[PDB]
């Protein structure tokens, strides 16, 4: 057996101020994927959380 | 205020991948890819697919 693995991934927030405040900006999505079968029945999923 | 979302998202999957083993004559045993003999003697190679 052999193989050959390659991915990118690339993200970026945006958000404004004015100046001398804080401010927060926070995400946090669930990204599915489609495991081979309806009625034998699965999933998995990852959860992508950037601050 | 205005939410707004766009998601937009697309798969492919294709290919086999085997396993399996064989035998000659009750004196050597072999087996691809992890089959164990010890639950298998006469149960000859399979293969799957996936589209």
């Amino acid at each position: 057996l052999e193989e050959k693995k390659q991915a990118t991934v690339v993200s970026r927030p945006v958000l404004l101020t004015q100046e001398n405040v804080p401010a927060i900006f926070d995400n946090n999505r669930t990204f599915y994927t489609k495991l081979i079968g309806e009625r034998n029945v699965a999933l998995e999923h990852v959860t992508y959380g950037t601050m | 205020l205005w939410i707004v979302d766009l998601n937009k998202s697309d798969l492919e999957r294709l290919g086999t991948s085997w396993s399996g083993s064989i035998t000659i004559g009750d004196k050597l045993g072999v087996s691809l890819n992890q089959s164990s003999i010890s639950t298998l003697d006469g149960s000859r190679f399979i293969a799957a697919v996936n589209a």
